[PDB]
């Protein structure tokens, strides 16, 4: 992880 | 809570470059980079922006300092425009942070727009102002965040804000 979204 | 919350609920996150839903580099809580298709392009935007060498990669410090200018931004706008002013000015700070919502998701020329809706705020008729915004596309082609912020003006309360990513 360690990044975001939301996809 | 408050706009910074509410936006972060509206917008989402990221830490690294991706491509907005109309093809757009972006980052942070939806931070336009640039218009232009060239990755690179981005990437000297943002560079520019934070003065380092980032690789399409920020902090959450860095996230939240872009957020904040464009938080900054999105009220400046209203202050500048002289059917979104009256309307602010007139409102609770609940209702403001719906209408700076607004501002950041599609800018204060196209909130001025809402023409008939503005005029039915200022008049404190809600319930009217929540029906007539739920008419127009910006409803239709993003709802979701549409009827949280139709409810905080429709309410004046933060009730509509009480995986895929990571
Ligand atoms: C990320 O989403 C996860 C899955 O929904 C949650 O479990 C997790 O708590 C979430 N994390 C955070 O929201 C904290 C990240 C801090 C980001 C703050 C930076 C912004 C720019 C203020
Ligand atoms: C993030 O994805 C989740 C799950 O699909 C969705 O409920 C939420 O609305 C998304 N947030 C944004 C800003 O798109
Ligand atoms: C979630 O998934 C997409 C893959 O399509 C990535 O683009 C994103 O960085 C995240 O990993």
């Amino acid at each position: 992880x360690y990044x975001x979204x939301y996809x | 809570m408050n706009i910074f919350e509410m936006l972060r609920i509206d917008e989402g996150l990221r830490l690294k470059i991706y491509k907005d839903t109309e093809g757009y580099y972006t980052i942070g809580i939806g931070h336009l980079l640039t218009k232009s298709p060239s990755l690179n392009a981005a990437k000297s935007e943002l560079d520019k922006a934070i003065g380092r060498n980032t690789n399409g990669v920020i902090t959450k410090d860095e996230a939240e300092k872009l957020f904040n200018q464009d938080v900054d931004a999105a009220v400046r706008g209203i202050l500048r425009n002289a059917k979104l002013k009256p309307v602010y000015d007139s409102l609770d700070a609940v209702r403001r942070a719906a209408l700076i919502n607004m501002v950041f998701q599609m800018g204060e020329t196209g909130v001025a727009g809402f023409t008939n809706s503005l005029r039915m705020l200022q008049q404190k008729r809600w319930d009217e102002a929540a029906v007539n915004l739920a008419k127009s596309r910006w409803y239709n082609q993003t709802p979701n965040r549409a009827k949280r912020v139709i409810t905080t003006f429709r309410t004046g309360t933060w009730d509509a804000y009480k995986x895929a990513x990571x």
